[PDB]
């Protein structure tokens, strides 16, 4: 769950560190203010994207051997398909029984 | 031209063309890269 938002906000950051580095480096070569700390913040970014990217690679590594996580619940799904179609049958005899009713009435 | 001379060969402005390349390929490389 978190680590899909992680790797998320990895790859937006390093897509803002790439932009920052280009914006850095024309403000630095068109004339000679800010250019050396654009420049600094651009290689701490990137540095820190190289970082996530590298922790991110060096995982758990939960299986890598087969198929894993088997099984995805499929008797819960089969249940709940038999009680709504249960349910869906009811609602029919119950609308027949009352279609039978209003023409007794 | 120079494998053959390799035949018979024989010896015979504030412009700052480097000063403004450096800038214009700077700013060449910056928009690509912007873009």
């Amino acid at each position: 769950n978190e680590r899909l938002r992680a790797l998320e906000d990895i790859e937006r950051e390093i897509g803002a560190i790439l932009q920052n580095a280009g914006t850095a480096i024309l403000e630095l070569s068109k004339e000679k203010r800010l250019l050396d700390r654009q420049a600094a913040a651009f290689t701490t970014s990137v540095q820190h994207v190289e970082a996530e990217l590298s922790a991110q690679i060096r995982y758990l590594t939960q299986v890598a051997t087969g198929q894993p996580h088997e099984g995805s619940s499929y008797s819960s799904r089969k249940d709940c398909q038999m009680a709504l179609k249960r349910v869906d049958y009811a609602r029919l005899k119950i609308s027949d029984v009352a279609r039978t009713c209003e023409q007794m009435l | 031209v120079l494998s053959i001379v390799r035949k018979k060969f024989m010896t015979l402005s504030p412009q700052t063309l480097q000063l403004i390349s450096k800038k214009k390929s700077l700013a060449g490389a910056a928009q690509i890269l912007l873009k």
